[PDB]
């Protein structure tokens, strides 16, 4: 039973949310490769494990950038999270520490770069190409809010792909436990329900519009609302409109129309039905729910991989050193993680 | 074409959060 799988998958959630692991390796354990990402108060790394010789990949958060930034609690939310889930569509944090300056996560490395990369390159996903990413998608949903979690952050930039083709979610950065409603402006503006975008507490619904959002752009090559400010981006989201591609099916459509639904009392995912109305949905009538978990099924597209901690698949961003200074730096804001 | 004006847009490059 998916109730009783997720009953149990509760209690280990649990276990781990209330003593969460702290500490558990140091940066001199790891040989920095290349850096695989930004953002906007840290990096992401290919490192290599020297006592295994295990491939992971190393977010690395430069604590006084987080202070300025004001993402102290979403910070530690992400740690505290990652640290506690178990899911396949999830890359397990395999270590964290801090030292003086930075924050460190270690998690296991998707050679397969950013779906981001591949679809922009191919410029548009096959319904059965989307409709397979879609699923996992779906399904780590369903784990992550039967745990009252949020995401929030759902794009191609942050789905990695794995050596096998499948899904990895990695950035928990706005994910946030949260039984109620929440208020936070977040986000990326294409993704943003209109519940955010005007200012209302919102639930675990924005997660599902941030579906539709999507499903819609890895189908049709662009994203739904798009402009060349997040100004004009906000005001198509509220306007209530959305206009398919011709090649889209009439499944597809209606599908999106219900994901990207303004009215919560009508939006997928969060009806009566939850999840299951999006399951049993006659786009997804080909899925098979259970092999998507088990990962039987053949992904449409598998990565080029030629050797360990191969990135080809990724860009290339400048290197910068990891600096350390001699005095600690935000000690009390981040004395949990 | 709406894929023209999207590949002539400024944002077929990686997206930033926002914060608030
Ligand atoms: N896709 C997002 C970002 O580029 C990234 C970079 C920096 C920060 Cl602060 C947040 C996110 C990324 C890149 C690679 C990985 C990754 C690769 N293997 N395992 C995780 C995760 C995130």
């Amino acid at each position: 039973s998916v109730k009783e799988f997720l009953a149990k998958a509760k209690e280990d959630f649990l276990k781990k949310w209330e003593n969460p692991a702290q500490n558990t390796a140091h940066l001199d354990q790891f040989e920095r490769i290349k850096t695989l990402g930004t953002g906007s108060f840290g990096r992401v790394m290919l490192v290599k494990h020297m006592e295994t010789g295990n491939h992971y990949a190393m977010k690395i958060l430069d604590k006084q950038k987080v202070v300025k930034l004001k993402q102290i609690e979403h910070t530690l939310n992400e740690k505290r999270i990652l640290q506690a889930v178990n899911f396949p569509f999830l890359t397990k944090l395999e270590f964290s520490f801090k030292d003086n300056s930075n924050l460190y996560m270690v998690m296991e490395y998707a050679p397969g770069g950013e779906m981001f990369s591949h679809l922009r390159r191919i410029g548009r996903f096959s319904e059965p190409h989307a409709r397979f990413y879609a699923a996992q998608i779906v399904l780590t949903f369903e784990y992550l809010h039967s745990l009252d979690l949020i995401y929030r952050d759902l794009k191609p930039e942050n789905l990695m792909i794995d050596q096998q083709g499948y899904i990895k979610v990695t950035d928990f950065g706005f994910a946030k436990r949260v039984k109620g409603r929440t208020w936070t402006l977040c986000g990326t503006p294409e993704y943003l329900a209109p519940e955010i975008i005007l200012s209302k507490g919102y639930n675990k619904a924005v997660d599902w519009w941030a579906l539709g959002v999507l499903i819609y752009e890895m189908a049709a090559g662009y994203p739904p609302f798009f402009a060349d400010q997040p100004i004009q981006i906000y005001e198509k989201i509220v306007s209530g409109k959305v206009r398919f591609p011709s090649h889209f099916s009439s499944d597809l459509k209606d599908l999106l129309r219900n994901l990207l639904q303004v009215d919560l009392t009508k939006r997928f995912g969060n009806l009566k039905n939850g999840v299951n109305d999006i399951k049993n949905h006659k786009w997804f009538a080909t899925t098979d729910w259970i092999a998507i978990y088990q990962r039987k099924v053949e992904a449409p597209f598998i990565p080029k991989f030629k050797g360990p901690g191969d990135t080809s698949n990724f860009d290339d961003y400048e290197e910068e050193e990891i600096r350390v200074s001699i005095n600690e730096k935000c000690g009390k804001e981040f004395s949990e993680f | 074409t709406t894929y023209a004006d999207f590949i002539a847009s400024g944002r077929t490059g990686r997206r930033n959060a926002i914060h608030d």
